[PDB]
């Protein structure tokens, strides 16, 4: 046969990331209608 | 082609809408076929530029983006 520890996942399952605080604001996510890129 | 080039040259001017609307109706009452991109205000593409099919495929590129970073 085959053998395992199991874990069942249920959609209760979930994850809590951090953000620092100057993170969010950023330059990427700030572009404006029109770049000179 | 002809038409363009030697009435803005004796104009001095580096692109055809930055004439003078005296000289650049002149130009309209002859050839009707560039009323349509100079009359317009705002075109999808700018006019009378070599890299305004590339600038279209770049716009896309900014809207694709700066839809992703608002959502």
């Amino acid at each position: 046969w085959e053998h395992r520890r199991f874990i069942v996942a249920d959609s209760r399952n979930f994850i809590t990331p951090e953000f620092p605080r100057d993170f969010w604001m950023s330059p990427v996510f700030n572009l404006p209608r029109e770049t000179a890129a | 082609a002809t038409a363009l080039t030697e009435a803005c040259a004796a104009e001095r001017v580096v692109r055809p809408h930055q004439l003078s609307p005296a000289g650049q109706a002149e130009l309209l009452l002859r050839f009707p076929a560039l009323e349509v991109p100079l009359r317009h205000p705002r075109p999808v593409l700018p006019p009378f530029d070599i890299a305004a099919e590339v600038a279209f495929t770049a716009r896309i590129h900014l809207a694709c983006l700066r839809a992703l970073g608002q959502a």
